[PDB]
């Protein structure tokens, strides 16, 4: 519909957009951007973040759904006093027929429109020209993440909006100047989100043998709710730790009995760190849960050959005296462990 | 004849122009919707969603579309003419991922009325986002919400109403598996506004709780069988170091198994929830059966060091100690138990008042 | 000698007059539409869900006088795909359907036949992914009924009317061999109309009477159940007082046992009823639990001698509580494996009656 | 000496009356189509799912006298994948398809080209989804049989007749080595007519010959088993009266196998009959749950005398003669075991190899 | 000065006359395709599935007489992407892709410039999942090559011939960091001509190189096994006539082993060759087997004693393997040490030859 000024339009109704729209858009080329051969397209750009999560860290991605803005004043599309109204508030189906930014996500893995009823889009033409569509999109965009200092972590993630065929000559894309970015409330549930986005902007690309684009970034702080390590992983592997120590109590000479609680609580520690490893991907680098598994280990490792030795020294021809020490020493090195520790990490 | 009449009603001839919502440049048109339920499950709390498939029916007025020469009334239209028709632009702000059936042909109905009411019926599978509140997390009820936004029409143009009578009807002997859904639906009106400005939305909320009988069969009566065990150590014998020590961890580390995995299937979420203090206290008593033995052996051991008087004082105090624990023990969990079902059935009473 | 091409211009074309949008006989009796499906390939059943996947073949016939030709003497005409586009067809969709497609790997897949006197056949090929509330009281040796449900959309009683054909409604290909169940060669044909607000609408209903096969189960679950049992018994054989080999022996059998017990529920859904398979694991767990109970009894009597001629009768006593254990404990689990399976089979035969 | 698109107009175009909707020798001899199968790729073999993923590339030969054309002399043309559209095509679909695609990476991955006698060859890219029954009974050293069924769904035996080509039906890639199988090839080419109460449809089936590796099944399954086996006779020559120390020996031994024989159903699909991998696990099972009871015998046997010395010493003597038989019979009775279970299956495969 | 939208028209339009089914230089020299790539993001490598995932951008040159134009003064004048169905495009696809899509975010993702002389630029935002035969010897040590195929469905190389760009062929964004492998810069261009039934087509190759990082095999699998091996020591340390203490602690190292071994193949797919992680697992089960059998042997000895004397020779030689054993096992294992890693360095420092 529309096409070719809709054809003969031989149907005569009366000031509606049968004659303003198919009026406005009689010699409307889509093709052909505005300004054609002069001063490139200034684009504002607004995000609406309807739901945020999916923070994936297998695959190092996260999953959005936001509503997209977009402003250009268009010479062509000028209202001819008509109407009185600022608005036109058209059907959303003519989107077709009216030049759109080729707008694209660099760093997005997937995106779908989205289509309940209808196609979910905005359209407003405005008196001077200007027009601004609205398109709600979902997309997962790609986030790298640093997992040193895993438990407790701040991580960037970042959305950058390029342009595919327009230079920086005929197309420009900017952030509008007031509230750009218009959050919801919304909550995560292991990470907490901050008020404060840094609109960082320019990230203009050089592509070798098609010149310059313009690009628009916004990075979101995310930071990492401690709570869930807590129960999760923290508390259980200080309890392994406690039950290694009952060893001390038990009787020198019960080799059947201290022997095995040396080794399960050991091995049992080990099965630990190997179940953190799945959610986690196989990153090269040591992270901070890392330091705590590895003393505890040395901890639960220390006991069994704290044991060994007792065993020689009684077989050797007393060894109270190694047990009774181990009883103060063992609990009182933990202790300043967890103060350097917790300490070093804030 | 059948074929002119359609092409008078909406043709070259007749001029509708479907892209001019009904009273233009005048009053807004009004919104009737109807929802019924033909299925509800795939409720997931890892990704905290559920799926429904549903009939949605709008009813607004359209005085364009009026007919007379027929005598018969709401005479029904071919599903293929809907694109001729202008229609609204519902959307479900919360949801996640949307698709048309077409199993065999579209899954549309189309209505017209003399005076010219319009009835629009569309067969939709959802995928919806429900935020969970996971305290309470085997005594909880759960609150799913279904929102009805307009895109692109604002106050002034699109307004949403519920139908006065039967507003979502749910399908005869539908029943979730994990869930029982009550028969009360609250419907409000919850207008949202942005920057382009105020657009209709209309809610109704589900009311949902969770059915009981699985985690009981297959978390609690697990777990009350290892407190249990671990209260043989108490008649096993007092010099018998290899067994009771080794019945003692094996118990501690398996209650450490199973706490891990129930929380395996719910999300990682940073507060406390319900089934946590139980495992918890299992914990806690388990480690306190290990605890015991150790007292014991320290303290029996203690008469090698009136030697003979030392060693009978020293023999009696070790024996006491396990014959106190024998009853003591099960009294301490039959005390934690009565407080912790208490308790949250009180707390469920309070949460149905909210519902 | 009529041209082909010629010819298929005089019926479905711009000079025919035939509008696809406009219903066969209208404003008249209703359409009589006969359907029949094909099973090509049946599997896929999954129990976490509740679905199954069927691939079926769609056929229809119904009567349209406006297609009846005289030119050919052809007692029928196949004719190209391509041109079911310009034909009514019924809105036949499935109630229970959760997803379908259509299949294109070369050329749709579709096949149209219409005879001299209107008569229209209409073949499509499907498949679709079927809900199927199941019934889990006996998770083995069980029986599932799944239904497909076919009706219309947007077309009442009124005006469109499904039947089924009177000879070989539904048929099987040849050889299908699901893996875990055993199809039944008896399948009910039924009427189930439905009524919404919208009005009254036809639907038929083909039930499917599906069989579990116990080959897999008995000896992945059963046997290593019996196992654990019979590996718990050899404690009464082992020396009284050596305390870390039976108690050992007790824990490792009981906590392996549980974890048998969860690893059958991976594949099940979390329903809240009380499964023939529970019976079994509970059973099992008791006995074991008993064996490692009966070993503290031991214990505690055996030690009295010298807490507390009494030395010989205290001693006595243990020995005889092993003694009769050796026959006990395998004639009581003889009884209970009688019970179990004799009762069930009845209840088999309960459930076979019922289909 | 004619511009080519005056030729494309010419021929089979509006002015030309070519109906692709009407097929070649109307009310007339059945048309017949040559068939050919290039294998690009093959794999995704699932036992789970008892289906396989394949690409493939299928040539379509079939003579249309209306198409034509003496204006051009060369023998053949490579016309435009776009103008298929229009191109009477015969419907070709897979019985045993699960699932399939076409591909549209960069254009429409289709070949046409048209002969001067009006052979017409069509050439498509296409990914299947195929399903094919699997035996199972044998789980190790077995060969299964894959099947392809292209068969027609609107026309008839009387109007389109499908046949494979006389040279080259299916012709694999260069290497394609499949990790899991060994791809035999011989390959089976049979016709399996299909009736159905809408009529007789043709259908040419292509058979793949599949043996499955073994080597992975070895290091992995087999060897773990043995390892078991052999820790268990580590008991008899513990110390009789040990009695923690051989009972924490068998239990942990005859408890490490129920897991290892429960890993290996995962991968499987839930068949309801006796496997070769169960007959083997069944067998060590059987071994190391022996060895448990062994020590039960034993235990009973000392401690006998106590419910004068004369008695005492036949006993003992009698519980050791069972620890000396036993770690030489044990070995033994398991390496004959071996022989008989390896031999057996050798000869069932080979005469199994036979029949595939 | 004339107008921008009659160019479009006047130019590869109907009056123009051209014609997009018709290659350019008809009856004539092959088309001559330059292709360059610019690999935006590369990642996704998955062992079990021998495949990885690229986003690219494929961008095309070639030169069409029938599209010079010198009305206008500038040159390479930007078009439209919504017109490129006109343009005449080569037949280019991946012979080893095993999924791809375009992009459609807002528009469609592509360039199209064209220059006075007639040359085209046409760029394309397209995702490859890959399939990439990999070698699994030398699993954690192994670097893998994977190939792009960009060949001709359609066009024989009588009228299609590709060729890789002089400058610049494959190009990485900045910054691209894999997850667990390393990326050479190194690419290596090849020619690998197809040859078909059909006839010859025009192929051309770009293989990557991918070292593996070994920084997360070393922390998981090399040092867990490593204390496997240590806490079997402990053995050696433990009382002689320890019998239930040391015999429990060879078999919790033994077994917990097996269960290590059996955790590295869940990742892997299922081959028949053996990798350089199973002479890892195999040597530590080796190692751990043995001290099983060093008790053993031990314990057997010192009971072989049932005058005097005899009893004081057993006794020693028993304590004699203790200590010998004490310094055999570590010293052993640091020769096997030493020549594994030093076997594995000089074939890697061969396979980068092989690159
Ligand atoms: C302190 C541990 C010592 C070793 C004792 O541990 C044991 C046994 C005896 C040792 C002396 C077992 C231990 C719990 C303690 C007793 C503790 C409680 C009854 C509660 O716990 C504390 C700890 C908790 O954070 C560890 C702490 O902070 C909160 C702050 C915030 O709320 C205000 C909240 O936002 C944040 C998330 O958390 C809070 C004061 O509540 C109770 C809630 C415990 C839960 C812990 C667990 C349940 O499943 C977890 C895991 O799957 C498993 C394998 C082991 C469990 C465990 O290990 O449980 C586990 O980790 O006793
Ligand atoms: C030395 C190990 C013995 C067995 C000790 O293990 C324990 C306790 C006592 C034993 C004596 C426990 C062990 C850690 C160690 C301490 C080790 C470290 C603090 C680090 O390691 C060193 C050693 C490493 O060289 C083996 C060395 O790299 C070489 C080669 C490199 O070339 C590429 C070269 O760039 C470099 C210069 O030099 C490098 C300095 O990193 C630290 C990175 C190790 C963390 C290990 C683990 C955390 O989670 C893992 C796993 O999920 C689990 C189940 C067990 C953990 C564990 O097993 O923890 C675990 O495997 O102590
Ligand atoms: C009673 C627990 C103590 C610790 C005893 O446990 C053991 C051994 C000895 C201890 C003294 C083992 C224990 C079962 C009990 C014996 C119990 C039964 C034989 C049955 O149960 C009864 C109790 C149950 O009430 C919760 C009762 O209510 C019903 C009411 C409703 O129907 C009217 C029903 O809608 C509602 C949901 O439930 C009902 C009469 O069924 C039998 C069904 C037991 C099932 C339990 C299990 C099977 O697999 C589970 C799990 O995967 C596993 C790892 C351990 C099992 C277990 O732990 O089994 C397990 O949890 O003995
Ligand atoms: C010999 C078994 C006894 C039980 C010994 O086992 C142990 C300990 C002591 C016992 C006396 C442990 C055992 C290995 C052996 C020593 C064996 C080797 C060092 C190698 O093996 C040989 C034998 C093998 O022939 C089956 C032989 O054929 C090849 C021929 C072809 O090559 C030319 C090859 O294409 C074809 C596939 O196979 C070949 C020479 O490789 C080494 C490769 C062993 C690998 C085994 C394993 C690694 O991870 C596996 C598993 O995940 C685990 C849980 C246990 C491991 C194990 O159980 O490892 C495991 O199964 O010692
Ligand atoms: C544990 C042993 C750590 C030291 C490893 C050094 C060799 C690193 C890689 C060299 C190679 O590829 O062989
Ligand atoms: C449009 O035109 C009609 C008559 O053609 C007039 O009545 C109406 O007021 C006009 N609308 C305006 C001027 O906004």
């Amino acid at each position: 519909p529309s096409q070719l000024s809709s054809e003969d339009l031989a149907r005569v109704p009366a000031n509606s957009t049968s004659n303003i729209l198919n009026k406005l858009l009689i010699t409307y080329d889509p093709r052909i951007r505005p300004n054609f051969k002069g001063i490139p397209v200034e684009d504002r750009v607004n995000i609406f973040i309807n739901s945020f999560g999916s923070i994936q860290e297998t695959t190092m991605d996260y999953r959005v759904n936001i509503f997209l803005r977009q402003r250009w004043n268009d010479p062509r599309l000028r209202l001819p006093q008509d109407f009185k109204s600022d608005s036109l508030t058209v059907d959303p189906k003519m989107f077709k027929c009216l030049w759109k930014p080729d707008l694209f996500f660099a760093n997005e893995k997937s995106a779908n429109f989205h289509d309940v009823t209808q196609e979910n889009i905005l359209l407003f033409i405005f008196r001077n020209g200007d027009v601004l569509i609205s398109m709600r999109l979902s997309v997962t965009l790609s986030c790298p993440l640093d997992l040193t200092l895993f438990p407790m972590d701040t991580q960037r993630c970042k959305m950058q909006l390029e342009s595919f065929g327009y230079t920086t000559d005929d197309l420009q894309f900017m952030w509008q100047s007031g509230d750009p970015v218009q959050m919801d409330e919304i909550a995560l549930p292991q990470f907490d989100i901050k008020q404060e986005d840094i609109e960082y902007g320019n990230c203009t690309k050089y592509y070798a043998g098609t010149g310059y684009y313009t690009c628009v970034e916004v990075i979101f702080t995310l930071r990492r709710q401690v709570g869930f390590y807590m129960m999760g992983v923290y508390a259980p592997t200080l309890l392994i730790v406690v039950l290694s120590w009952l060893s001390f109590w038990i009787n020198p000479d019960a080799s059947a009995a201290r022997v095995p609680l040396g080794i399960l609580s050991v091995l049992s520690l080990s099965s630990e760190c190997t179940s953190l490893a799945s959610e986690l991907p196989k990153v090269s680098y040591v992270k901070a849960i890392d330091i705590w598994l590895i003393a505890c280990l040395l901890f639960g490792f220390a006991s069994l050959v704290e044991y060994a030795v007792v065993q020689v020294m009684l077989n050797s021809p007393a060894a109270k005296r190694i047990d009774l020490y181990a009883r103060a020493l063992f609990p009182f090195s933990f202790l300043f462990f967890n103060v350097i520790y917790w300490s070093v990490y804030l | 004849p059948p074929s002119e009449f359609l092409d008078k009603l909406m043709g070259k001839v007749s001029g509708y122009d479907a892209r001019i919502r009904p009273n233009f440049k005048g009053p807004p048109v009004n919104v009737t919707c109807n929802i019924f339920i033909n299925s509800f499950g795939s409720i997931a709390e890892t990704t905290m969603d559920y799926r429904v498939n549903i009939f949605l029916r709008q009813q607004w007025n359209d005085p364009r579309l009026a007919y007379s020469e027929y005598p018969d009334d709401s005479l029904d239209l071919d599903p293929s003419m809907l694109d001729s028709i202008w229609k609204p632009d519902l959307f479900f702000a919360n949801e996640k991922g949307a698709n048309f059936h077409e199993v065999t042909t579209d899954n549309k109905l189309l209505r017209i009325s003399k005076n010219g009411n319009v009835l629009y019926s569309i067969r939709i599978t959802l995928v919806l986002a429900c935020p969970m509140d996971l305290k309470n997390f085997p005594m909880d009820v759960q609150t799913c919400i279904m929102q009805l936004e307009s895109f692109g029409y604002t106050m002034n143009d699109l307004i949403f109403e519920w139908d006065e009578k039967g507003a979502v009807q749910v399908a005869d002997g539908l029943t979730l598996p994990q869930f029982i859904l009550k028969e009360e639906k609250d419907l409000r009106y919850c207008t949202k506004h942005y920057n382009t400005g105020k657009f209709t939305c209309i809610e109704a909320r589900f009311h949902l709780e969770r059915q009981m009988g699985y985690y009981l069969i297959q978390m609690y009566i697990p777990s009350l069988l290892i407190v249990i065990l671990s209260w043989v150590s108490f008649w096993i014998n007092m010099d018998a170091a290899p067994a009771r020590v080794g019945l003692g961890i094996t118990t501690v580390l398996t209650m450490t198994t199973q706490s891990s995995g129930s929380r395996a299937s719910l999300p990682k979420v940073s507060y406390v929830k319900a089934i946590d203090i139980w495992m918890a206290v299992c914990l806690l008593f388990v480690f306190s059966a290990l605890l015991e033995y150790a007292a014991v052996n320290f303290i029996a051991r203690q008469h090698k060091e009136t030697v003979e008087e030392m060693r009978k004082l020293f023999i009696s105090r070790a024996k006491r100690i396990d014959t106190v624990s024998r009853v003591a023990f099960p009294l301490v969990f039959l005390i934690f138990n009565i407080f912790y079902w208490i308790t949250y059935k009180i707390i469920r009473s309070e949460d149905i008042h909210k519902q």
